[PDB]
């Protein structure tokens, strides 16, 4: 998907298995996927990170197309919930799709330090989010069997950086001539 | 070139050459 | 209170961020949660809105995230290299063409904005290289040439005698030259980008070549010809002073190819030129 | 909008753009033990919002043959994080709640939900004299238990959707608090219910309080039944307390 | 009297008629965590009563020839009640303790025990170059370590109570918060511990706050060896919260 | 008053001890020298009370017992050494994981407590030696890599540009650079000690190396290659300020055998690893 | 930086640069 | 450290260093 703006949408459809998972990323503010988005270049330039994020998830379906969907945070000290029942226990956001087409589900600062590395430090990585079928994507007759989803992401009034640093999602391997 | 403040605690930001570009880093908002 | 101010300068404490405030359950038919990114509106909710928090007091500040911080650092922009081969005469003296395109890594933070407008502090880093053993007494001269102003086609050239322009000259030994500069376009503000030519025909040129001429950076040994040969290569250090930029922009994805231009090149394998790392699929962390 | 609700518990925030309103069993919020009903003589454990959250069952499927489905609280929860561990090492506990029942179709489905939370919903066995329902099978925990499924036993409980499964007829549910998931007009339920009982705390372990009984009423319906219509149900805890601190109870 | 105490924590009240005072850590008496110092921002669960009350670990045998034992904190009481479920539910916790030391014995018997409480007490591995202590050795349990028994393994801490198991002298151990159990003087020994860490809360997991290190310094003898002479823990928490609420963690 | 307390600075005499005071012969019932160890405190009886003293005048001061004292003496924590032997590009330039474990006089000092906060003075000591006789115009960099920024793998690479990283360069012949760096921690301490691991498997790390990852210092001569090879050796000297310490230990009583760990090697015959001298018995001074 | 003391024997605690850094040992207690 | 005396000739009789044994030779009597 690379090079494609199909990497920027995930797809849904009618399952026929119950609680299915949708995807799962690190909450890392530096990790990828998150890495090449706006606060992910911003916080590069930077060594430490701390406050709340902000996912907010857009729905691209028909007009006429439901689903509930759970969206999970797991804060650290656990591998990524292996279910839905698993991933419920942490915070989380149930997602109605209706007139209003985006949700946001906030990620707390949940740290033992007030501060943690914006690079991948095992000491630091601030947990996981996952998304989950709460019920199912339905349709009526004669409507596409499948839609996107858009995801995007900010930080939150208590979100800072410090210590600034030389990023390393950017480099030179030779001279920049006229 | 000295910005004398009086709190006794003095802040004296004196500006060594004639020229706005000579002055440091400025002061933020 | 200016001296409230200056303690807050000394502790980095001007801007600070706000607090958690304690919240609730609730059962409402307001939801904050939802919204519509179709407005092209960021939904402002917090933490407080969608889980129950505690109070907590915030110490964290914002200082080190101004654009005065940010752009306030002195990086490389230039390397400039006089080697004595076989012909003082013509090796002892050069010229560069002044941008700040050359190196990444000041560049692509510049460009994180459309216009931008400050003073330039310059630092410049000698360093004499003795080839064959001594070094001698080494004196250079740096002259500006503005756009216009004679360059010298020759080490002894009149055009050095720098009667109008600005010279520094550094001694060997001396503590690194370092001057300022004030904000120097014809514009209210220096063009990052430029979506414009210098003219309306097939042959007229694009972006900001047009409109970022900074003119001429001459150097020369001043140093008449020595029996050992020397390499010194001055290294030019750029920083931006009361900054002020507008309309915040992208960060550079791929390498920089050439000055001036946004141009870039692709592999047939796009995943290696941009800094994205493929993921096994969508569940896997 | 009233059709909008947004419900959050805890670390927990459940949203629906489809509500028909909310009720409150008897009119009563949910509250803590005041000292002047109070008996156990212990300080109570309060776990705040670790208990006091939304916890989700397993989803069941709904389908043109669905004879009804029923959970039992607090036993549903006896699994669920925090507040199971509370009701197992303590012989005391009182708690409130928060069920919502959650379905979404299309305006091209139809078909109709009765939610219904019973208080004291005492079971009854058909044809098996005074053999009276084993506690197993009125303990099946968050799967809940599907009507007309399961293969008799003696001490299995009455499928008789239409009978309440206790002797009384269906249509007369609407006396206990109870709200209709009709597909045309809303995707989910919402029932807030106080503690309810003759005694101000109780043993969780044996005995149930409240029981969610969803009996489909009108049959679901499309064109489109290939789709899998599911009903999801989340219930929250609420003024979660415990009392008598011990070992913890160990059921079978 | 002076001789006499009574320490009470939640269901749990234990008493000594010869006891040598207490020791509050470095003069501090446990507090729950304050907004200006906080950094997690969700609402603490704070179990109060069902998590502050004392829990008595396996009891250890004092004989002429022991060389020490130790317990870390949390650790400790990873499988105690209310308070180790609280642990393992959440990321973050955090917690002081009042910790009791028994062991009697009679007026013809003579000994000595150092019991310290050292706050991270980073234990170090003996001639095994930059190999450190494997978690499952810092991590022991109830059960403790029994100090010269272990079959040592590469990851194996150090056993030599004389280099405090780190690398410094035993006399100096005083130091840190301490007591003393002389069989002539007293039969227990008590010390009240406040949270101590570089941050607010942490990870009750990984992260072992305090150590709690008894040393026989004054060998037990007596003219009556057949009687065992045991040692009883008895640790209770105090304003123990937790943060961060999830799944349960399962180590190994 | 602000002035009165400066002169006790010029005298350090702001901490001072207490007089002792006359006493006399006493036949009581409380008996000051009798207490109990096993409550764990110190007896604090006094000259006084055992013996009949005379009234004398303190004039000693705690002032140099200080934390801020005791720690804020500058001692090497680093010795960098660039040697050319026969491969400038590769030996022209060096990195290192920076940490205050290494030497042992130092670390020793600050492991005497469990937390310590403080500000840091770094000074650093360049000595170029002559190899094969001249030593040219020595220019040096000394760049901090936080963790996370693109360490440079050759002398040349871009990472050298310093487009945000903090670099210092010094020029040979001038005074020993030295700048200060603010309590650096995520914590709100720095942990001398850490009885923690960064994970719950029998391989995860145990130890400070968890919590104190301070980056990396790139250092390399800015200086192109020269006809004559030297040796430059950088000593990084470290000095804690304004300085707050947490929790005293006892002081390492064994040899210190590697980094971020308390582990200790043991021969057989002990005596010899600690500083204890063996008595010849209990009643030979 | 400068706290202007005065008793006649003026004191100038001047801090030269921006970050409290940068300043000298502290004074005691 | 400022010894500000005021005749106008004023004097300034400064103390560059925290420690008394800093300062030059001693004045007479
Ligand atoms: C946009 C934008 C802004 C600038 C100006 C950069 C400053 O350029 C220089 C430099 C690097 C050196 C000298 C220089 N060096 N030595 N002297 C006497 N002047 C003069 C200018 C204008 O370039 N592009
Ligand atoms: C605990 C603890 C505290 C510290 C920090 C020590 C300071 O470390 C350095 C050093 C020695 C040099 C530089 C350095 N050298 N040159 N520059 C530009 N920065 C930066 C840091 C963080 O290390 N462990
Ligand atoms: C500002 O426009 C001029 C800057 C003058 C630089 C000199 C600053 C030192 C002044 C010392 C005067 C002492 C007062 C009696
Ligand atoms: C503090 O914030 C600024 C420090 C200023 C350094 C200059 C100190 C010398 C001042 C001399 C002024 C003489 C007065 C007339
Ligand atoms: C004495 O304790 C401190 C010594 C301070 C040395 C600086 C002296 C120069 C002061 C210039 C201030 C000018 C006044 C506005
Ligand atoms: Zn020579």
């Amino acid at each position: 998907n690379i090079g494609n703006v199909s990497m920027y949408t995930v797809t849904l459809s009618p399952q026929t298995k119950l609680a299915e998972e949708i995807f799962a990323i690190k909450v890392d503010i530096a990790s990828h996927p998150l890495a090449t988005t706006l606060i992910g270049e911003i916080a590069s330039y930077f060594t430490h990170w701390t406050g709340s994020l902000r996912f907010s998830f857009m729905f691209c379906g028909t007009a006429n197309t439901t689903l509930k969907v759970l969206l999970a945070y797991t804060p650290p000290g656990i591998g990524k919930p292996r279910s839905r029942k698993e991933a419920m226990l942490g915070t989380h956001v149930v997602w109605d799709v209706g007139l209003q087409s985006t949700v946001s589900l906030v990620v707390p600062w949940i740290s033992a330090s007030q501060y943690r590395f914006t690079t991948p430090d095992t000491y630091s990585s601030a947990g996981y989010i996952t998304c989950w079928y709460q019920t199912n994507f339905v349709v009526p007759p004669n409507t596409p069997n499948t839609a996107e989803m858009l995801c995007f992401v900010s930080g939150c009034k208590d979100f800072c950086l410090r210590m600034a640093r030389d990023t390393d999602l950017h480099k030179q391997t030779g001279p920049i001539t006229q | 070139g000295a910005q004398v403040s009086r709190q006794s605690l003095n802040y004296f930001n004196i500006n060594y050459f004639k020229d706005a570009a000579s002055s440091g880093a400025s002061r933020l908002d | 209170n200016p001296v409230e101010r200056y303690v807050d300068e000394v502790l980095n404490e001007v801007l600070v961020v706000p607090n958690i405030n304690q919240s609730h359950p609730t059962t409402s038919n307001a939801a904050p949660v939802l919204d519509a990114a179709e407005t092209g509106h960021t939904n402002k909710i917090q933490p407080e809105d969608t889980i129950e928090t505690r109070y907590v007091q915030s110490s964290q500040t914002l200082d080190e995230m101004s654009v005065e911080s940010f752009l306030g650092r002195s990086g490389c922009i230039h390397e400039s290299v006089l080697d004595i081969v076989d012909n003082y005469n013509d090796q002892s003296f050069t010229k560069w063409n002044i941008n700040l395109q050359e190196m990444a890594q000041i560049r692509r933070k510049f460009e994180m904005f459309t216009y931008a407008r400050f003073d330039s502090e310059i630092t410049m880093v000698p360093s004499v290289a003795a080839k064959d053993g001594h070094i001698g007494h080494i004196v250079m001269q740096y002259m500006y040439v503005p756009p216009g102003a004679p360059i010298p086609t020759t080490r002894d050239d009149y055009a050095w005698q720098s009667g109008t322009n600005a010279s520094v000259f550094w001694q060997h030994g001396q503590p690194f030259p370092r001057f300022s500069l004030p904000f120097l376009s014809i514009a209210s503000a220096y063009y990052m980008f430029y979506d414009g030519y210098d003219g309306d025909t097939y042959k007229s040129r694009y972006g900001t070549v047009v409109t970022n001429d900074m003119g001429t950076l001459c150097s020369r040994i001043v140093t008449s010809e020595q029996l050992h040969k020397v390499k010194v290569v001055t290294r030019i250090y750029h920083k931006a002073k009361h900054t002020k930029a507008w309309c915040p922009r992208p960060p550079r994805a791929v390498q920089y190819s050439h000055t001036h231009t946004t141009n870039y090149k692709l592999s047939s394998e796009v995943h290696n030129d941009v800094a994205i790392r493929p993921r096994t699929n969508l569940t896997t962390v | 909008s009233d059709r909008i609700i947004q419900i959050t518990r805890g670390d927990s925030t459940i949203t629906s753009q489809d509500v028909a309103n909310a009720v409150v069993g008897y009119g009563v919020w949910p509250h803590y033990l005041t000292p002047q009903d109070a008996t156990a003589i212990d300080k109570p454990t309060q776990p705040d919002t670790s208990s006091n959250r939304f916890y989700t069952l397993d989803s069941k499927m709904w389908n043109s043959t669905s004879k009804g489905w029923w959970w039992k609280l607090p036993d549903a929860l006896k699994d669920m994080g925090i507040f199971g561990e509370n009701m197992f090492y303590h012989f005391l506990g009182r708690s409130g709640y928060t069920v919502h029942v959650q379905c979404n179709a299309s305006k091209f489905h139809q078909g109709t939900l009765l939610v219904v939370m019973i208080p004291e919903h005492q079971l009854a066995t058909v044809n098996k004299g005074n053999v009276n329902a084993g506690y197993k099978y009125t303990h099946p925990g968050e799967a809940g238990r599907e009507v007309g499924t399961q293969v008799e036993n003696e001490k299995q409980p009455s499928d008789d959707n239409w009978l309440n499964f206790d002797g009384t007829l269906l249509g007369n549910l609407l006396i206990f608090p109870h709200q209709f998931i009709n597909l045309r007009s809303n995707n989910s339920a919402t029932l807030i219910v106080p503690y309810v009982n003759a005694v101000p705390m109780d043993s969780m372990v044996r005995h149930n309080n409240w029981s969610l009984v969803i009996i489909p009423v009108c049959q679901l319906q499309s064109n489109n039944i290939s789709n899998i219509v599911p009903i999801t149900v989340s219930i929250s805890p609420m003024c979660a307390e415990f009392s008598g601190a011990r070992a913890k109870t160990v059921v079978q």
